[PDB]
């Protein structure tokens, strides 16, 4: 069964796509906003035919235009993720961009793009060549952003840290102690029937990215913004994946004992206030059981009262504690 | 002047954020203001004027007018409500907004903690960072005025930057020195 809606929408976007080639960068962003709303929203069917029209604007001289293309590509992977192999090249190329503002927006978009892209690819039973190409680009995007922790721009470094946090979380296994999060995806959600990649290899990469974050967190000349961002990213990783709890608690313990001498008095107070919040959050996780006294120690150093710390510790039955108290005893031997 | 989305946050969204909102809007900034409290509290010490968030500034004006028009003219509360009703419809709560900013300015450490607690309580989706800064403003008409000039001074200096992320820590560091102030600075994510 048919109606006029699709044809009326196609006529509207054809007009908009035609104006683009002769429009000012300011007019181009207005046009693209309207094209996205229709082609990926109101009349979603029209998305594939007007792809190249939008994707060509990734080459435009105006950075705002390039940022709008990123916003579009990010929406494509949310609503029409099947188009992922046709839009993923633009993302990788835009990470080579000259403007730091464009780089930051691309890193931001890569969070959802990589999660949606990873979810889609491991869902296919008979994946084609286009699927292997898209996964190769996604692997390169991870490596690209991983290099950006040594970028000279502080904003780029902050975005890169945030991106790497999601990768570690995706490329590890959830458990009983993991925080309940609605759209949570782990290596447990990656099927054995998947030929594109191996669960063990992604885990190996996730562990290497975490090791890099742990080392980055402990450097002497890290900026206050990068240090706060890294501390919260380590907290998200440990509460989502409590297997990493011991490592993150140790990093936090080492930081509180050795504040970078590059931090200003205000930066110290800002870093310590954030560290206190992260520690409070971790103490609420059932997986922090073994580290409860260490966490308490640090919170006392950071000015928390006995009763404030005490209220954070989750209530556990003796049968649960005995399971944990014995698991901790057998792992130490 | 710049393309900076700024938010000023306080307890009630009545005195301190509105004094800064007014001056930043007049400087041409894309400014929004919020309160971190559960309800809107206006000034006995144990007897305050409490209103829900979303209650029109006009209705609060006509409520304190019918209560005591003379007393609420002498304490300058109706003068304050006149200014706010000209800026926007009603005071808004930060914890309920879906708006995203480049910079969030808090007027006291207690507000700062409420903003940071709230943003941390939410799973990040866009992975978009926001700078959260604290500028201590004492809750009284005279200090809310002086404070609004500091906040406007600070946002103007930051608006001048060609790369705020890469310059912000040095800018805060020199601003703190010149103005003999402590500006707490954190980064949160959307």
């Amino acid at each position: 069964m048919t109606d006029e809606k699709t044809a009326t929408a196609r006529a509207k976007v054809v007009d908009w796509c035609n104006e683009l080639v002769i429009a000012s960068p300011s007019t181009k962003c207005e046009l693209l906003a309207k094209v996205q709303e229709t082609v990926l929203g109101s009349c979603a069917e029209l998305a594939e035919e007007f792809l190249e029209s939008v994707l060509s604007l990734a080459h435009d001289s105006n950075m705002e235009v390039r940022k709008q293309v990123v916003a579009f590509v990010e929406q494509v992977c949310k609503v029409k993720v099947e188009l992922l192999p046709h839009v993923i090249n633009v993302v990788s190329m835009l990470l080579r961009d000259n403007s730091a503002q464009v780089i930051k927006r691309v890193i931001q978009a890569c969070g959802s793009i990589y999660k949606n892209g990873l979810q889609y690819l491991c869902s296919l039973m008979e994946p084609g060549d286009s699927a292997e190409q898209a996964w190769n680009i996604l692997s390169l995007i991870k490596a690209q952003i991983l290099d950006m922790i040594d970028n000279e721009n502080d904003g780029i470094r902050t975005n890169a840290i945030k991106f790497l946090e999601g990768v570690v979380v995706l490329q590890s296994f959830a458990d009983e102690d993991s925080l309940k999060r609605d759209g949570d995806f782990s290596l447990a959600d990656v099927p054995d029937h998947c030929t594109l990649f191996r669960r063990e290899k992604l885990q190996e990469e996730g562990n290497n990215i975490l090791d890099i974050l742990l080392q980055f967190h402990g450097t002497t000349h890290i900026s206050s913004v990068n240090l706060i961002a890294c501390t919260s990213s380590l907290c998200t990783i440990a509460k989502m994946r409590p297997i990493f709890m011991g490592a993150v608690v140790e990093a936090f313990k080492q930081l509180n004992a050795n504040l970078p001498p590059t931090l200003t008095d205000s930066q110290v107070s800002s870093v310590r206030k954030s560290l206190k919040m992260q520690l409070q959050t971790l103490l609420k996780n059932r997986g922090a059981f073994e580290f409860a006294s260490t966490i308490r120690g640090m919170l006392v150093d950071l000015g928390s009262s006995t009763n404030e710390i005490q209220k954070l510790i989750p209530k556990m039955d003796k049968q649960e504690m005995a399971r944990r108290q014995k698991r901790i005893l057998e792992n130490a031997a | 002047p710049s393309k900076l989305a700024v938010a000023v946050v306080d307890s009630s969204n009545m005195n301190r954020s509105m004094e800064a909102h007014n001056f930043l809007a007049k400087k041409g900034f894309n400014v929004r203001s919020y309160g971190t409290g559960e309800r809107v509290k206006l000034p006995a010490f144990d007897k305050p004027n409490v209103y829900e968030f979303g209650t029109k500034y006009e209705d609060i004006y006509r409520d304190l007018e019918s209560k005591d028009k003379e007393f609420y003219t002498q304490n300058g509360l109706l003068h304050m409500l006149d200014r706010n009703r000209r800026i926007k419809k009603c005071p808004e709560r930060f914890q309920d907004t879906k708006e995203q900013f480049d910079i969030i300015v808090t007027v006291e450490e207690r507000v700062y903690d409420l903003v940071v607690m709230h943003m941390e309580s939410m799973e990040s989706v866009d992975n978009r960072p926001v700078h959260v800064l604290n500028v201590d403003v004492v809750n009284n008409a005279e200090d809310a005025l002086m404070g609004a000039f500091v906040i406007t001074d600070m946002i103007n200096m930051m608006a001048k930057s060609t790369d705020l992320d890469n310059d912000i820590d040095e800018l805060i560091q020199e601003f703190e020195e010149r103005r003999k102030r402590v500006i707490l600075h954190s980064v949160l994510f959307y």
